[PDB]
């Protein structure tokens, strides 16, 4: 089963910052990568699919890139809304695997 | 507006069984892969498995020996069956729809989720 | 100007006391205006163009589809809905599909099915409006003075006009006045500039608006009539095959093959039109009529050669002469000094020394002799003209 | 198979002593074969296709030009030549331009000028050859036993045939076997047709039409594009230059020209959107299971109530909770009193082998009001039906 | 086949001028930028400069004060004239054609060279 | 005047090897870079133009990549012909500048 790692484990920033979370697969997963946003007490919501494609209607400040092994999620201008834990997930082949999670909180 | 809602026993004793049921409204269950995912308190997400209308299913290797996911298409709801429980199986259980379009070739992974129910 | 290099060349000879001379200038074509006891004036149309025309329409001729979403309800359970149904940039279809126990619905009949897709235009064609008050045109004007071809760009006066008459002063030769009017083939109120990638055209408005393609405006980026390039195949069970139609570049261009062309500066130039001009020749004076005759030795820098205009050109160096004029005649015999030829470069001149001067003569038909200078120093060149 | 879900459905009733039954199978359409004292047979055409067809031609409908070179000699002495003139992948034009003083030419007249450009095809259309003897087709066959839709995928016997394959036998466990003698009808003129595929989309086109296309074309071996001039235009020369442009993408005009042709789709094998299969079905070796079973007397339940199929029939799913191996009495009467069946049973002789077994019944009720009666006694199920 | 040949005084004493001439055959000099490049024995290439038929020219900053490149269009040949010579100017002088197509926007830099000529 | 550097200065290899030479510009030159092959006593021959486009008819084993500042010339399978000195040259803007050259010889 494919193993996903994320970096960093935790990140503190302020509103208006440009932030970048990175995600790694143990082997190649093509472009089949999803980014999920989870707030406490809520289910993960699909933000990014296929590495770079935004789900409607996720704000255009959200963006993703990368392929093969390395991927990156980028928020150009952070908002109070965006403070949550972001998980990555491969859906190249079963069984699917989530990342350990990257926590984003206020400074 | 496709919505999923999970229901079932909140407390399950060890050595017993876990019978959860996800109800799908706003769309039929003919397409897509209907999946289960769990998340222990303060810990990460664990993809349990899926089942399709075709009958083809797949379970997480760390869970396959116990996990059984079944599908009731007529009532548009599907069930999770977890055996041989332990303290590790105490977690928030989400049922989710993995969108798969084999006609136009689009795959959005798990796009629609349920609120999730905490089983202890 | 200079009309020697331009092969499509017309001669207009003015009458002796004539003050004005009419002349029509077409694209890639020039006119040489001659008048007795006055210097020849080369005029040519360089460009007729439009500056910063306003964009009015876009017409997508290649579109790509992404984010294909589908929602499918069973019969007697509701109309299917997608979130993307309400976005501006999505092409959508709502239909009903044959459903029953075979697909997992408990009743047999029509189940609602909706398919939406992200519409993004890969390549589009811009439709600019043509305002006649933004039309400018350029005319080259240059006198037939004794110079070399590599100095032509220095001698040439380039003139710009919009939608009055302009004066052109040549140093030591007076001035001419051009009263020009531009005639182009455009129904400004019934035409667009249609640009795709590198190529542009003058198209008919009705045709542009009647195109069976998605179209936009200069403002908001919401594509209208997206269905022209999007096909939804009939639904089977719980899916719909959503296709983008083919690239319409070829069919469009083939439909445009006969239309007037337009280009850009690497300013939309028009591949047509013409300019009607009134040329004032009276204020044009001839230089060095009182110079002495060159008696010192001259040499052909460039021998007399055919121009294709029925004229001949030659380049003569004056090394050991002062400010002097060169006697050029074309006789039918070496003994008889009777000029049968017509001098285009009226009264050749040598201001400084080692000066190279270009002579253009229109020799008579048959055998003739080109004579430059007098005495023993003179140059003679036998010329034959069919 | 299963023909209940497939809306375009035909019924073919065999005669009592009939050994063979003719049936024609069309695309997106299925046939239900009935015969007295014998199980109903669902037959359907799944696919008609070609495997590994041979490429015969390629036809470029979008080309890009690179490495545009120009040689521009002066009048008199000098024919212009470029090295690219003797290479295979270059579209070239030889002309003459008006030159003289001003273009660095001591004479006035025509100077030779040659312009060459690298022709590389961006997108092309593949033209495959179609062989009758390479045609295979697939037929789904499934008997009308009381089975759940979710078990259909387990019951359906799929059969594959070749161009000259023979009669094929299909044995159903506990029900004997049937024999399919099938013949494939192409709808294509092989000696005059191509498979034309663009990117994802394919068609059955006229060979003559394809070869008469005014576009560059290639072959199965050497990769030298022929008749390149169709997509390359050389504007008239000015002085020492030539405007070399590639023509527009011809995808759209081609596709619009292809709208009326028979469709084809290549998937992970070339599927044909047309054709049909003529079949002779042997029913004699088909036997009815459990005719000697005892009658179900225990309490039964409609898991799924009788519902309209759109085929003029009704379907229902009955659970037999306690009853042992037994047969289920299903009739459609005009009243609760008369036990006279006016309806026709499509699912001939229903059965429940094991317990808590769910069995699917399909009946053709008579026109008007009727009663669907399943079982006997106080345990029997009755369901009101209206069919105008 | 566009060909260039440079020719002129081979042996040049210091303090004089350098009169080199590149002759162009197989094509006119109306197009393209006609350039000079030099290479001292055992070192790398140094781009001297260019001139066009248009009249536009440009020289290497380390050589600009001395270099003069002229064009004779009639015989389709262009000349290099380098003044204030020194031992540093001892090099193999190539004349080359910089292909420039302003109609179709293709630029291949220095695509056609001469044999190169050794100046001391 | 823009300054071009090359690396390495010298490279020794054998026939059948894969070699990669690097070229650097002082500032961005877009993709306007040319590669020249010079053999002793002979004139430079044009191999690559516009960073990656091969001159006809240079063997397809030759390739180029890069844009702006960083550039690389690659020979996938070395041949006896290829043993010579390779120069890079910018022609984005005058004055043009050659590189010092990368010498390639046999081991």
């Amino acid at each position: 089963q494919i193993v996903m790692t994320q970096s960093p484990s935790t990140l503190s920033a302020s509103v208006g910052d440009r932030v970048t979370i990175t995600c790694r697969a143990s082997q190649s997963i093509g472009s089949w990568l999803a980014w999920y946003q989870q707030k406490p007490g809520k289910a993960p919501k699909l933000l990014i699919y296929k590495a770079s494609s935004l789900e409607s209607g996720v704000p255009s400040r959200f963006s993703g890139s990368g392929s093969g092994t390395e991927f990156t999620l980028t928020i150009s201008s952070l908002q109070p809304e965006d403070f949550a834990t972001y998980y990555c997930q491969q859906y190249n082949n079963y069984s699917y695997t989530f990342g350990p999670g990257t926590k984003l909180e206020i400074k | 507006e496709v919505q999923l809602v999970e229901s079932g026993p909140r407390l399950v004793k060890p050595s017993e069984t876990l019978s959860l049921t996800c109800t799908v409204s706003g769309g039929s269950t003919y397409n897509h892969h209907w999946s289960w995912i769990r998340q222990p308190p303060g810990r990460g997400l664990e993809w349990i498995g899926y089942i399709s209308y075709s009958g083809k299913s797949n379970y997480n290797p760390s869970l396959k020996s116990r996990v059984t996911i079944s599908l009731e298409p007529s009532t548009t709801q599907f069930s999770l069956k977890l055996n041989s429980l332990t303290a590790a199986d105490t977690a928030v259980y989400y049922c989710a729809r993995e969108y798969r379009d084999d006609t136009n070739y689009y795959y959005y992974s798990l796009d629609v989720w349920g609120p999730g129910t905490m089983v202890t | 100007a200079h009309c020697i290099g331009i092969t499509d060349r017309d001669f207009i000879e003015g009458v002796h006391g004539g003050t004005w001379v009419s002349a029509t200038l077409e694209q890639d074509k020039c006119v040489t205006v001659m008048a007795p006891d006055k210097p020849s004036l080369d005029i040519s149309l360089e460009t007729v163009a439009i500056d910063r025309p306003a964009e009015v329409r876009k017409v997508c001729y290649n579109a790509v589809l992404t984010h294909v979403k589908i929602n499918d309800k069973c019969p007697s359970t509701g109309e299917a809905h997608l979130a993307e149904e309400n976005e501006g940039d999505n092409a959508c279809k709502r239909t009903y599909s044959d459903r029953g126990w075979g697909n997992g619905c408990g009743l047999f009949g029509k189940g609602s099915i909706v398919a939406c897709a992200k519409f993004t235009c890969a390549k589009s064609m811009s439709l600019f409006e043509v305002d006649q008050t933004k039309i400018q045109y350029v005319i080259r004007a240059q006198l037939h003075v004794g110079a070399k071809q590599e100095n032509w760009n220095t001698d040439i006066k380039t003139l710009k006009f919009d939608a009055g008459s302009q004066e052109v002063e040549f140093i030591g030769y007076g001035k001419a006045t051009l009263e020009c009017q531009v005639q182009t083939a455009v129904d400004f109120g019934n035409s667009y500039i249609a640009e795709m990638e590198t190529e542009s055209w003058i198209v008919d408005r009705q045709w542009a608006q009647d195109l069976t393609l998605p179209w936009q405006s200069g403002s908001g980026g919401v594509w209208r009539e997206m269905h022209h390039l999007v096909e939804f195949e009939p639904p089977h069970a719980a899916t719909i095959r959503v296709l983008a139609l083919g690239n319409q570049e070829g069919s469009l261009k083939t439909a445009l093959t006969g239309a007037m062309r337009v280009t850009k500066d690497t300013l939309y130039k028009l591949h047509g039109g013409h300019v009607s001009c009134r040329v004032k020749l009276s204020a044009l004076t001839l230089k060095g009529t009182s110079y002495k005759i060159c008696t010192d030795k001259m040499f052909f820098v460039k021998n007399p050669t055919d121009t294709g205009h029925g004229t001949v050109v030659m380049q003569v160096k004056v090394s050991k002469g002062a400010p002097c004029r060169i006697p050029v005649i074309v006789a039918d015999d070496l003994t008889a000094a009777i000029n049968k030829g017509i001098l285009v470069t009226v009264n050749p001149i040598a201001s400084t020394n080692d000066d190279e001067v270009l002579i253009e003569v229109n020799p008579p038909f048959g055998d003739s002799y080109i004579i430059v200078g007098r005495g023993d120093s003179r140059l003679t060149y036998q010329w034959h003209k069919e």
